[PDB]
């Protein structure tokens, strides 16, 4: 049920492309292009997902002003309204709000360093039933806001970018704290 | 009519009055991104306020060669001769 | 606006849950009463229309 | 201005003092009413937002020492 620090997850999101329906996942390639690109996975039985780059690890999670101290300097469950440090499964660049554009709001992409605001992302649930400081749960919808640009992570129509507009983002688990030994899927 | 431009002026002025809080400056640089508004408002010589907002914004939110590029207050200096008038009042607003 | 329109669909995101709440006795009586009431007066009106153009009815 | 929250939860405590099981259970649901409302889950919600405020207020002083 509960998402945690070092719980690998993909950032999937809904998109009714072609008169519904195209579920699709955020997935920066890492080494070669810092910019993220959307990775549709609805096909399942058809074309297989490029899930290997889809993944992200939650290396840290903090209160929004808990953030605002270490920057001026335990697998804890994610709480709603905490800022969280996303991190790529492959290149292991942390995800961030890149200071670039493609036509106001910034492009999203990986960054080499955990440092510097943009890498952090506050979690704002869309549902009112959830509340700030509640434990985040599997497959729950939630907005992701950049701490730096103060822009929502967004499904621009299609490519991801930070934007003033919001978009829902499923935190679908890939894995939790898998036992030592014992093969799991997604391993090379 | 020009009141929409007075709204954009009021807006860029209100954002011209905003400067932890270092990031918000990036939030405002995100909207210089100005520059052309001072030139278009000088070419439209109404005038004093719209540009005054752009200039207050350019001062607060924002290198000497770039300052050389912003030369145009000479236009307003030509406007000073126009007193010999509503446009005269404008020049005053420019001296500030 | 506030018209969050509903339609049937194959999926549906998690906050879709609809916890139930009982109507008051008086109120549901009132409502069913609205059904009977509209359902009598409307046909009363349609019956009034029949002779409005025809010089020569639930009552 | 906390004095009112003081009066109010002193209120809700004083409703339950003397170990009144029937009234505590009444708070939990009040069965006779058309709308059940759980005062306890509300109160815990308040205690929750209140720690949240307390914790943030700690991060206001966590660096400041004095």
């Amino acid at each position: 049920q509960f998402l945690r620090t070092d719980d690998e997850v993909v950032l999937q999101c809904s998109a009714t492309v072609l008169k519904e329906q195209l579920k699709l996942c955020l997935a920066a390639e890492g080494f070669g292009n810092r910019l993220c690109f959307l990775e549709p996975t609805s096909n399942a039985q058809n074309v297989p997902p490029d899930l290997a780059i889809c993944c992200f690890t939650l290396e840290q999670s903090l209160s929004v002003r808990a953030l605002q101290e270490m920057l001026a300097n335990g697998h804890r469950t994610l709480l709603y309204g905490h800022a969280i440090l996303l991190r790529h499964a492959h290149s292991r660049m942390y995800l961030s709000c890149l200071t670039t554009s493609r036509k106001l709001a910034f492009d999203v992409g990986l960054q080499e360093d955990a440092t510097g605001e943009a890498c952090w992302w506050t979690m704002h649930p869309a549902s009112k039933q959830r509340s700030e400081g509640e434990k985040v749960r599997v497959g729950d919808d939630l907005i992701l806001v950049s701490v730096s640009s103060e822009r929502y992570l967004h499904l621009s129509t299609l490519q991801v970018d930070a934007s003033f507009m919001q978009t829902l983002w499923n935190m679908n688990p890939i894995c939790s704290c898998c036992e030592e030994g014992y093969v799991t899927g997604g391993h090379v | 009519g020009h009141a929409i431009m007075s709204f954009y002026a009021a807006l860029i002025d209100l954002l011209g009055r905003c400067a932890e809080a270092l990031r918000i400056r990036a939030i405002l640089r995100s909207l210089l991104d100005d520059l052309v508004g001072i030139i278009s408002l000088p070419l439209q010589i109404f005038v004093p306020d719209h540009k005054a907002s752009m200039v207050l914004f350019l001062d607060r939110v924002y290198n000497q060669d770039f300052l050389l590029h912003v030369l145009v207050g000479f236009l307003p200096d030509m406007r000073a001769a126009a007193s010999l008038t509503e446009m005269a009042l404008a020049l005053n607003r420019y001296l500030c | 606006v506030l018209k969050k329109k509903a339609i049937l669909h194959q999926e549906g995101h998690m906050d879709d849950a609809l916890f139930l709440t009982r109507c008051q006795q008086e109120e549901s009586q009132a409502a069913r009463m609205i059904h009977s009431t509209a359902g009598l007066y409307n046909q009363f009106i349609k019956g009034l229309d029949s002779f409005s153009g025809k010089p020569r009815l639930p009552i | 201005d906390d004095e009112f929250t003081q009066d109010l939860f002193r209120f809700l405590q004083l409703l339950c003092e003397g170990h009144n099981n029937d009234f505590q259970n009444y708070l939990r649901t009040q069965t006779g009413n058309t709308t059940t409302i759980n005062i306890i889950i509300c109160t815990v919600d308040y205690l929750l937002r209140l720690q949240e405020s307390i914790s943030d207020f700690y991060w206001y002083y966590s660096g400041k020492d004095v």
